[PDB]
């Protein structure tokens, strides 16, 4: 399901992907040990919320000038 | 909404820290002590195969002193020389990898190898470097060698071009040899210098003794 | 045509093309055999994704000053 | 001029651009042969983009408290 | 233009701009004169490797001149050796001299190569061309160590070291077992490539100078 | 813990810095000065911790204008 | 003062100084005269314009149920 329990969940899920990527980037920067191990799990992330997004329902986009006229 | 220009950004950021990971995967000063090893590996042959003229000599001389016993006390004294430097560079090298934090307990590899602080202050600062003792040095076991050739053939050219001590001009600036050899280069990068010294020396020994192996 | 029903696909592709896209960079810093092949088709699809995205039309842009002075 | 044809010419180099960040960016990845060209056209382009999207005019940010009391 | 960024969007474009501009991230210009020189101690030290192995080679000759009984077979031996190893050498040399010409030529101004930092036309040449330039060395590394185990008569210290040197195995680079063409070669400009086809020349002639000495001692 | 307005007042000051260190970190790193890396480890560090606590602000509350405003 | 005409200055700033930071990037790759150079005046710019946005006033972030009930 794509509703709000969902939506919730996967903006969480990218707040972590996103913090673990840059993290996995400054270790392979460094040389540090678990540096690969961090950059999988970011970018696994990531592609699970790109995919996800492409079962989001569309932007509504609102038009105003049908009830504002000449705006 | 987002635009297609920030669609873009927000996929490519991510393809951008890939290729970043890959640009910086290899660390170039482990390339350098790799290659510093093969280096001391060659140099080891280098001796080994030279090791074996010193008991030629022997074994010459040892029979009629007349003609050879002249040429071994003019090839052990190259030898002798040539050992000094080389344990004199040697001893370079592990004074430098001992004030910079030892050799790892794992790799068996200097624990500093990105440490040019201490290894700019040795080299270049303390006691005003120890880098203008290396070119006394090497100037003097040049002229010794110079003096140990009695033939001024092109063995000259190349005990002049290896143990070049002159002065280099990068962008017409002029620059000591040991500031044109040991400046701003971390740990990682000297020592291949000082093997690449003692690999020069080994060449210039093994060089001469076959020029006074060939006059026997 | 550039309306709504490929808009909305287009919209789709952009996502799953994106998560081949992050799949296969992940592959090609651990080395694994179908890094290239993902690289290609994912990227090659975003390729396309956004040369169609330079035919789309621009936001509205609502300005609304004119409904509301003082604004 | 900042009227309505720049806008079109904005959009159509925005998404070319995009487009050709990715091929440069596969080329890259997968070591082909003309992989520093396409780096070069890509950095170009991106220089190009980033020169034009400083002319584009800021978004209104309106403040519609002046309209309704704390909306 | 379009609606406002949010203060984590504006984050992401920073990161964009900032990445885009790490592209232009290379080793410094001081390695590289590193590796370069590093190169040319290499070079020299095999090629004094080598002059010393022309006289036992020579030694060879002689002691199978008196009598090609005792010393004919070992003269044999260390020729088909030695014609191994020349063979290696050889096939390394053209292998720099093709990544060399590959990425633009030597500088005549300063007689080192051109394209010294390409690491681009470098990873097509080896890794990506025909399967890769890296994988055909490869196979000639694993069949030189393969065809000198059997004119080492199983010497404890011959053997490890012919598969030391040679050792083409996963390499760990960073967490993860890469294969050797990619460990040894990827993500490494020309400045430090040619120093490692220079190692493997380095590795071969110190085999072949052991692998003789050992014979020599059969004599 | 809570993100009010007494927080997002101190992270919108750490959305700057921290920026600001990746930037002149990223040009230590393409020039190759000694302090490369580390404004590096700050300023993607501080990145890093700024990306966390985005995941836990709540959505924006999309807002559905058809209910006030019918075919709009 | 973080008003209306200091944002729009220091937009345009900040893209000509992003476009600086690319073609110093493409100079540096390309081995030009003022690589170094342009380098660091994009990148310098681009850390006090983010410097100067760790002042600047967060969202208003309006809340339209308050004005419009059920919303």
């Amino acid at each position: 399901v794509n509703g709000k329990k969902f939506k919730n969940f996967l903006a969480k899920l990218y707040g972590f992907g996103a913090s673990i990527v840059i993290l996995g980037a400054m270790f392979k920067i460094l040389h540090w040990t678990g540096a690969d191990l961090m950059l999988i799990i970011g970018l696994s992330t990531e592609a699970v919320i790109f995919f996800f997004s492409a079962f989001e329902k569309p932007a509504p986009e609102y038009d105003w000038t049908l009830v504002y006229p000449e705006l | 909404k987002l635009s297609p220009r920030q669609r873009m950004i927000n996929m490519m950021y991510l393809v951008l820290t890939a290729l970043l990971a890959l640009n910086i995967s290899k660390d170039i000063l482990e390339a350098l002590t790799k290659l510093n090893e093969d280096l001391s590996s060659t140099v080891m042959t280098v001796e080994k195969k030279l090791a074996f003229i010193y008991q030629a000599f022997d074994l010459a001389a040892s029979e009629n002193p007349e003609k050879a016993g002249v040429w071994r006390d003019k090839a052990y004294e190259v030898k002798k020389q040539a050992d000094e430097l080389h344990n004199y560079l040697e001893g370079i090298k592990n004074d430098l990898i001992e004030i910079t934090g030892g050799i790892d307990e794992k790799t068996n590899r200097p624990k500093g190898l990105d440490n040019r602080e201490k290894v700019a202050n040795y080299l270049l600062v303390n006691e005003g470097g120890k880098a203008r003792e290396i070119r006394a040095r090497l100037e003097q076991f040049r002229d010794n060698m110079k003096q140990y050739v009695d033939e001024e053939a092109a063995l000259i050219n190349m005990l002049e071009a290896l143990f070049n001590t002159e002065k280099k001009k990068v962008g017409d600036v002029m620059i000591e040899w040991e500031n044109a050899t040991f400046e701003h280069f971390p740990l990682a990068a000297v020592i291949p210098f000082i093997t690449g010294i003692q690999a020069n020396v080994r060449n210039a020994e093994a060089d001469i003794i076959s020029h006074l192996q060939r006059n026997i």
